[PDB]
């Protein structure tokens, strides 16, 4: 029939149970799943010492080291750093026997165990492709994906050049068309149609054939944000068919191959470009063995046709195994489309967005921008009150922007004090955030202890600061003022709730600083003077430089102002090295004919040798010089050479994670050497290559 | 420098390091 011919499949397929068990088991070229099989075990090895961390491990995990961390279990804590490397070792072991086919299902779990663990430990580490990772070993652990081109074959006789279920290909292909869809989906916000996250993403080179025809703002516009949205949502339905599989094939390799280069994602675009081919034909790759040199074929895989194998159904009484993967298909397929839309239940993880970040499929969609943190303490007995600098026990910024993630921060901070004579602190956060180029506001109440904040997975946390989205069309209005100002003057738009109040100190190099109000009514008091002014719409006022100054947000709704400032004293210093720089060329040219200053000497000579030490300024100006020649130096480099340098670099990351890696293994099963060895052997390792 | 002092807290207008966005996708070093 038509749709037989169309979808693989009939209606009387899901008549019934049985039927539908004996279609999911029919029997099917494993070819392909054995090329996937291959790539992705590839794929992970490369990834293990570059983004898993296997080249910092030793830095990340000291021993007896001061550190917060964020895992998802409170109750999940690491291992001493030799027993990490082992951790590592195994999971290392695992993708390589994935990849050759090896002991298929236990190097799978010794991949899929240690990789989860490591993913658990720390929630500041996720991200949308490494939990990609995560699903397709679990996937792949019950599949038969060794049936082909594997050494598995050669071992056993049952298992070379035999049928695969159907489901093996179905449940991939699902997942890899939920990950195209969902991703279009989310890209249906408001800040992407409307061009505003990456906004400045069309400036690169590659973009350099639509400017030939279009403008910077409209390239923006329609390429970059409707262009990945139309790919999105209809990638899926192209691949699928296969009267417009070539047409699909021809426009993702095009996108992956330009995300590969626009950012910085791993191996995400070169997995993505490995899964295109599971919608081609089961069979794709031993055709294209087919047309090879009689020579050639003896070093390729089987060419014949595939032995039966007791996995399918062949045209029989379903058993256990063939009824259990019907199940499997079903049920992960079910799970993995309502999981992204599950920010219903676990209320404790929303802020501004849903949930924590790495399994929603939103690729590029928020981009945030901080201004300010401030870190209060108050001692429970003396009762003073202290600064800490932000930051200061973390490996990473992301608790900025979950309430989680503050609450184990601070509960962190609490333990630690007391080492540094502080007993029993009370600590508050001041953090300013904008999202999406929105006026700057606070996340969190400044005026809630986190130490006994209440925090809970299901319930919505309460002393977080709403996002403020009725002023979002104040966005046209920012960028106009930001277009017109002088190229030495600086804005800052911040919005603030009622009822609060901001400090500010104005460092003595932003002279000319001044207030502006935009919206609502604020008052400005200067805490030298003790002197009190109200502003009305449109009204600037000038701040003094040097001291402190407090507004309040008196109106019944958020305020809005922006600070307008210059730095003098960097103008200044400019002004004055532009200056020298024009007497250097009066006397290069000819002019200034009168003997040179004793500090212009320097200036010539480019030495200081022999003489009384140089001026700040003299020594500016020579590490400005020296700084352009480097700039121009650096950018008349031939390719040649920065591919060299490009490999040397990825060299010594990987020699460098097998040497410490054997030092933490020979640790572990022959013992720890005196210092002096383990030194020396430290400093072997960190040699450079060649 | 674990503890800071008055002014450095409150300085708001200060050469945010942390100038450029992010993504929270980006593999960082
Ligand atoms: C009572 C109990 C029974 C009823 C309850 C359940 C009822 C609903 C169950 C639905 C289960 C679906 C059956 C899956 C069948 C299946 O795997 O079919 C496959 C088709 O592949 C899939 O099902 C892939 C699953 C993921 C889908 C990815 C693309 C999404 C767009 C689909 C648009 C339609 C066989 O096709 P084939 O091998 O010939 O390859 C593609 C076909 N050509 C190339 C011709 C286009
Ligand atoms: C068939 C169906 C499927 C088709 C598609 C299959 C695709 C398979 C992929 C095969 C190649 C995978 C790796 C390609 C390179 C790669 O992943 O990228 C590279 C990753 O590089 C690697 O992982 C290693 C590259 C090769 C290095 C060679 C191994 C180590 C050094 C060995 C010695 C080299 C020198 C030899 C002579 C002395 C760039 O990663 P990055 O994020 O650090 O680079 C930054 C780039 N920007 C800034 C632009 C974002
Ligand atoms: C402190 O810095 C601000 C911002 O740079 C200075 O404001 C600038 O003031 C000058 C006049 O003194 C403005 O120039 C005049 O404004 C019109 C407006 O249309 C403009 O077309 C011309 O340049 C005109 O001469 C200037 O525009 C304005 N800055 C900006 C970016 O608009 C201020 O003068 C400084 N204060 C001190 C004491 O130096
Ligand atoms: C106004 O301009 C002055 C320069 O005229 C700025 O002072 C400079 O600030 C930068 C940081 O923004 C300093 O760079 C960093 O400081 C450390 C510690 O001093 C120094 O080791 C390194 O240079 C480091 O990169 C810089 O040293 C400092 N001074 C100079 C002469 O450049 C000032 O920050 C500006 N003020 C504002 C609020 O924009
Ligand atoms: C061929 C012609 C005439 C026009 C083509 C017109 C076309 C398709 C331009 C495309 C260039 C372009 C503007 C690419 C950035 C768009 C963005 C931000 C996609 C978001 C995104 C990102 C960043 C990823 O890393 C992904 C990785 C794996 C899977 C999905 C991913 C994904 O969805
Ligand atoms: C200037 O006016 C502000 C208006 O807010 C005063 O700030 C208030 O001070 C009183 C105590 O005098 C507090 O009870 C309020 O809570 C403060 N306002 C807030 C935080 O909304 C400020 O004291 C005045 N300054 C001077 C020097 O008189
Ligand atoms: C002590 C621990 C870390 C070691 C064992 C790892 C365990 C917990 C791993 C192995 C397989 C993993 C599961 C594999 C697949 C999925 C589907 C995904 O959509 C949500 C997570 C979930 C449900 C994983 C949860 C964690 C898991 C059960």
């Amino acid at each position: 029939s038509r749709i037989g011919k169309l979808l693989g499949f009939e209606w009387t397929d899901l008549s019934s149970w049985r039927r539908l068990v004996t279609l999911l088991n029919r029997p099917t070229d494993p070819a392909s799943l054995a090329v996937f099989r291959f790539l992705f075990g590839f794929l992970m090895v490369l990834d293990i010492p570059q983004e898993r961390g296997l080249s910092s491990l030793d830095r990340k995990y000291l021993d007896g080291l001061d550190v917060c961390r964020f895992p998802l279990l409170d109750a999940l804590r690491p291992l001493p750093l030799d027993w990490m490397y082992l951790v590592y070792t195994i999971m290392f072991l695992g993708a390589l026997g994935m990849m050759l086919g090896l002991c298929y299902r236990i190097s799978c779990v010794l991949f899929l165990l240690p990789y989860w663990y490591v993913f658990l430990l720390d929630k500041t580490s996720w991200n949308n492709h490494s939990y990609l990772y995560g699903l397709l070993a679990f996937q792949l652990t019950f599949m038969d994906a060794n049936h082909y081109w594997s050494v598995d074959g050669l071992l056993n006789a049952h298992r070379r050049n035999a049928h695969v279920p159907l489901w093996n290909y179905a449940v991939l292909r699902g997942q890899i068309f939920i990950v195209y869809f969902i991703a279009g989906v989310a890209a249906l916000d408001a800040d992407w149609v409307e061009g505003y996250s990456m906004e400045y993403l069309s400036r690169h080179w590659l973009f350099s054939p639509f400017k030939l025809l279009l403008s910077e703002e409209l390239t923006s516009l329609l390429v970059v944000h409707w262009g990945g949205l139309l790919l999105d949502l209809s990638a899926g339905f192209l691949l699928f068919f296969d009267v417009s599989r070539s047409i699909g094939l021809f426009f993702v390799s095009y996108f992956h191959c330009m995300n590969s280069q626009l950012f910085s994602i791993g191996m995400f675009s070169y997995v993505m470009l490995a899964s295109s081919p599971l919608f081609c034909s089961p069979e794709w790759p031993r055709k294209l063995v087919s047309y090879c040199p009689r020579r050639l074929q003896q070093l390729l895989p089987l060419k014949a046709a595939p032995q039966p194998s007791v996995s399918c159904v062949y045209k029989q009484k379903p058993g256990l195994r063939h009824q259990l993967g019907a199940a499997f298909t079903l049920l992960y397929l079910l799970e993995q489309l309502f999981l992204p839309y599950s920010h219903f239940l676990t209320q404790g993880y929303n802020n501004w967005t849903n949930g924590l970040y790495g399994y929603s499929w939103d690729m590029m969609v928020h981009s945030r921008s901080h201004q300010h943190v401030k870190i209060t303490y108050r001692d429970g007995r003396t009762g003073e009150l202290g600064y800490l600098n932000p930051g200061v026990f973390t490996q990473s910024r992301r608790w900025k922007d979950h309430a989680d993630m503050l609450k184990q921060y601070a509960t962190c901070l609490s333990r630690l004090l007391p080492k540094y004579n502080v007993t029993e602190p009370q600590i508050y956060f001041d953090i300013w955030v904008s999202i999406n180029d929105r006026f700057q506001q606070r996340i969190f109440d400044p005026r809630v202890d986190i130490v006994q904040a209440a925090w809970s997975p299901f319930q919505r946390t309460s002393w977080v600061q709403p996002l403020l989205m009725d002023l979002s069309p104040w966005r046209a209005k920012l960028q106009e003022i930001k277009s017109s100002l002088d190229n030495h003057t600086e804005v800052v738009f911040i919005a603030d709730f009622p009822g609060l109040h901001l400090e500010n100190f104005v460092s003595e190099d932003l002279g000319n600083t001044s207030i502006q109000l935009l919206q609502g009514e604020v008052t400005v008091e200067l805490v030298a003077e003790q002197k009190n002014q109200t502003l009305r719409e449109g009204e600037k006022m000038q701040l003094p430089a040097g001291e402190y100054h407090k507004v309040y947000t008196t109106s019944p709704s958020p305020s809005c102002y922006m600070y307008v400032y210059v730095n003098t004293t960097e103008l200044a210093l400019e002004q004055d090295l532009a200056y020298l720089q024009e007497l250097k060329e009066k006397v290069e040219n000819g002019s200034e004919t009168g003997p040179l200053p004793p500090e212009l000497q320097p200036l010539l000579e480019g030495e200081v040798k022999g003489g009384p030490e140089p001026t700040p300024l003299v020594q500016t100006f020579l590490r400005r010089q020296q700084r352009l020649q480097e700039i121009e130096r650096r950018r008349n480099t031939p390719f040649h050479e920065r591919f060299f340098r490009f490999l040397l670099r990825k060299l010594y990351v990987f020699r460098r994670s097998f040497l410490m890696t054997c030092i933490s293994l020979r640790n572990l099963i022959l013992g720890r050497p005196s210092l002096e060895q383990l030194a020396q052997e430290v400093t072997y390792a960190n040699l450079r290559p060649f | 420098t674990v503890f800071l002092d008055h002014e450095n807290a409150n300085k708001i207008l200060n050469r945010p390091k942390r100038y450029n966005s992010g993504k929270l996708e980006e593999f960082v070093q």
